[PDB]
């Protein structure tokens, strides 16, 4: 019948883009990206020191922050600094915004982490 | 060992260890006096 | 926590918050036992009736905190959970008698003018400090009103609460509520009468009620806000987990699986 909207069929939370007259993509708004395990659904990411919390409003106060952040003044996702904390990496640490690199070794070369002890 | 009595606990850095009290502390020690 | 106030910076250095990950939300409150054991109320943690069942990764224990809601940066510390240990014989299907609970940090936390362990009672300071009249302490961030229908107050406490409540005799206690009391448990708050009044409330819960010591001037963890009827009513009184009547529990769990 030439051509079909694949969309017209599909299941997402937020919105439907077209690839092929037969594949399409779950995508969400800015901020958000779809859940590696839930495809179909979305949920917020933080590239920053803070960004806004994802907060549901058919609830007063439920918000939602990506991991390796943490909820704080007004309604805002702010990075936990892991390296400052301490606790999270015992070798050299370089922190990151919702994560924390850490190095292992004491071998040559030695191993760059991403999220993980040694 | 933990529950020995010998650790360092219950002292605070801001109050005891400066000599300091703290607003209402009085008031929990005005309270262990009995009345005869 | 009911008619309390502002607690001041590094008044309870041992206050600990049990922070829900998803929501992000405050769970219960806690206390610091030592550089890698955390106390709270099993009720917080486990409740079957209402599904309720957090584990090591649902939380993140925050240390050193004043404000409820700002992430204190460089002040508070954030301790990952290695393990909960719930009292095997909590009994959640009536009375919440045994409501206690360990939790053994991954790490060490590191103390400060913020952050440092209270005592926990050996025989002699429960019997002396542990008698009606005697005021204790209860710290939390919790409401600040039965709340949950209609009521005037700020709903939650910017900063964290502290109210300075007395031990009320066993039968008083008895006689104020329907519910079973045991001896792993005693009611603290003022009679009608005094006038003064104040109580823990809902999110206290796993919060310390301590006792300064007139002998060597430190603090003692004598309870767990555990659970109550209301928030601050009158005739009725704060029912606190007795540390001491399972101290022998809290030092078999921290031997066997390590300090
Ligand atoms: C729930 O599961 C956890 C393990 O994920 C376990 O520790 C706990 O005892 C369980 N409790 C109930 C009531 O299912
Ligand atoms: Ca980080
Ligand atoms: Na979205
Ligand atoms: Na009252």
């Amino acid at each position: 019948v030439e051509p079909v909207d694949p969309c017209f069929r599909a299941n997402c939370e937020y919105q439907c883009q077209p690839l092929d007259q037969t594949s399409y993509l779950c995508v969400c708004a800015e901020g958000f990206a779809p859940i590696p395990h839930e495809p179909h659904r979305c949920q917020m990411f933080c590239n920053q020191t803070a960004c806004p919390a994802d907060c549901d409003p058919n609830t007063q106060a439920s918000c939602e922050c990506p991991e390796g952040y943490i909820l704080d003044d007004g309604f805002i996702c702010t990075d936990i600094d892991e390296c400052e904390n301490g606790g999270f990496c015992s070798g050299v640490c370089h922190n990151l915004p919702g994560t924390f690199e850490c190095i292992c070794g004491p071998d040559s070369a030695l191993a760059g982490q991403i999220g993980t002890d040694c | 060992t933990f529950g020995s009595g010998e650790a360092d606990c219950g002292l605070r850095p801001l109050f005891e260890k400066k000599s300091l009290e703290d607003k209402t502390e009085r008031e929990l020690l005005e309270s262990y006096i009995d009345g005869r | 926590i009911v008619e309390g106030s502002d607690a001041e910076i590094g008044m309870s250095p041992w206050q600990v918050m049990l922070f829900r990950k998803s929501p992000q939300e405050l769970l219960c409150g806690a206390s610091l036992i030592s550089d890698r054991w955390v106390l709270t109320a099993a009720h917080c943690l486990l409740y079957p009736p209402w599904d309720k069942n957090f584990i090591e990764n649902d939380l993140l224990v925050r240390i050193g905190k004043h404000s409820r809601t700002r992430y204190e940066r460089n002040i508070e510390k954030i301790s990952m959970l290695e393990k909960i240990y719930i009292h095997p014989r909590y009994n959640w299907r009536e009375n919440l008698d045994r409501d206690i609970a360990l939790m053994k940090l991954k790490k060490p936390v590191a103390f400060s003018d913020y952050i440092h362990p209270v005592c926990l009672p050996d025989r002699e300071t429960a019997a002396s400090l542990l008698q009606a009249g005697y005021k204790g302490r209860v710290t939390g961030w919790g409401n600040l009103k039965e709340t949950w229908t209609a009521n005037v107050g700020k709903g939650q406490p910017s900063v964290l609460q502290v109210v300075n409540l007395p031990i009320v005799e066993r039968p008083v206690c008895k006689d104020s509520t329907r519910i079973r009391i045991t001896d792993n448990m005693f009611c603290a708050g003022y009679k009608p009468d005094e006038g003064k009044r104040g109580d823990a409330c809902e999110g206290d819960s796993g919060g310390p009620f301590v006792m300064k010591s007139p002998f060597n001037n430190r603090w003692y963890q004598m309870g767990i806000v555990s659970w109550g009827e209301g928030c601050d009513r009158d005739g009725k009184y704060g029912f606190y987990t007795h540390v001491f009547r399972l101290k022998k529990w809290i030092q078999k769990v921290i031997d066997q699986f390590g300090e």
